[PDB]
């Protein structure tokens, strides 16, 4: 859900 | 006229590698990494500064903690919340915990960020050259990552629009006698020092923005  | 290499380390700018353990809070060690560089700048000492805390409060600003995130929105809830904490008063866990954010103990601020332009190498070259260590996005979804070991990275099968993985460039150099031959980003990941070349790749720089890192480069004003 977005960078990880 | 840019300098032909850069690199942050060797001028105090750079906490020691992190590691983010199984949790998506590469965002959140990115913007950190950022932070401690800008902050270095300022005041002249270098103070590790809290993953926890971004992964437990910035939710109302979009992040998700250990769900992932994003280093703009991290820079955001700096600045709306006053300050960030220290690694050593809110220490690391990696999991999603309370928000325990303590005014007290806080050791950095920033009033917003600046942006790279998307997909401008020589612009994010620039921001490194004059800022200091830059917050960038990158394609790291590749096995050739994961056991990357030294050299040059470069994958064939590398975004430059679809990215899943914050890092922090701290610099840019060559390999060899000639400053525009087979040149590269100097950049600090969060998978511990045992990754990769002391916990750092070297990606391959002026290749047509290769895993996009200049795509959705950023870094905090302080
Ligand atoms: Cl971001």
């Amino acid at each position: 859900t977005a960078h990880e | 006229d840019l300098p032909k290499s850069v690199d942050w380390r060797k001028k105090g700018y750079v906490t020691p590698v992190k590691n983010q353990k199984q949790c998506g809070s590469a965002w959140a060690f990115s913007a950190t990494g950022a932070l401690e560089g800008q902050m270095f700048r300022k005041t002249g000492k270098l103070v590790s500064l809290s993953e926890q805390n971004l992964v437990d409060c910035s939710r109302p600003q979009g992040n998700q903690g250990c769900n992932g995130g994003f280093m703009a929105r991290a820079f955001q809830y700096v600045k709306e919340n006053g300050g960030l904490d220290s690694e050593e008063s809110y220490p690391y866990v990696a999991v999603d915990e309370i928000c325990k954010y303590r005014p007290e103990n806080s050791v950095a601020q920033d009033t917003g960020f600046t942006v790279v332009a998307p997909g401008k190498e020589k612009a994010l070259m620039k921001a490194v050259a004059t800022v200091g260590p830059i917050s960038v996005a990158m394609d790291a979804g590749h096995s050739s990552f994961q056991f990357y070991k030294s050299g040059i990275y470069f994958e064939p099968d590398c975004s430059s629009k679809n990215l899943d993985h914050g890092v922090l460039v701290v610099g840019y150099g060559f390999e060899g006698a000639n400053s525009q031959n087979s040149k590269y980003w100097l950049v600090k990941n969060s998978w511990g020092p045992e990754w990769g070349s002391n916990g750092y790749v070297k990606i391959a720089k002026d290749k047509n923005n290769h895993c996009g890192i200049a795509t959705a480069a950023s870094y905090p004003n302080v």
